[PDB]
């Protein structure tokens, strides 16, 4: 599991 | 249960999610007060994104299915999420 | 322990806005392991630096020791820097091995 630390 | 959310993005510039991948797709990690997801209200955290504006993940990597997102939001206009209730 | 290499990036977030970094967890029973960047994405500040890769450690963001973290935390702390506006300076380590144990053991097998 990978968690994008971008929030979109 | 598959649901269609249409964002009109008229008074939000960002969908306040978080996005998780697994090795397969991507997945909301949390909603975020204060952006489009959470004035809608249907999607929660672990529900998988399907498309975005006709345009299908299931051909990308994880990665490329976040820059594509990013993109979309970035462009004004309208923004139809289809996701997988998990 | 010895590092095969130590590099510090100072990203300009005023001509990149994010960070373009997924970052994944390891841990085994015995507290080994950390932060280590997932998928680096074009476009974001740490792609056009070009020198954090996948699998690097994170050890330090900003003024923040990342080398005893949980995921939960990890993941909390770097939305919060990135949200306010102001530069990132990450510290990460090149990985001997790819294990909990590995980033700092040469691989014996």
């Amino acid at each position: 599991s990978e968690f994008f630390v971008d929030v979109m | 249960n598959i649901i269609t959310v249409t964002l009109n993005m008229e008074k939000y510039n960002f969908l306040g999610i978080s996005i998780v991948g697994q090795s397969g797709g991507i997945y909301i990690g949390s909603i975020m007060k204060g952006g489009a997801v959470a004035a809608d209200g249907r999607i929660e955290p672990g529900d998988m994104l399907l498309q975005v504006n006709e345009i299908n993940f299931e051909n990308m990597s994880n990665d490329d299915a976040v820059r594509v997102l990013r993109e979309i939001v970035h462009k004004p206009g309208p923004i139809t999420l289809t996701v997988a209730k998990c």
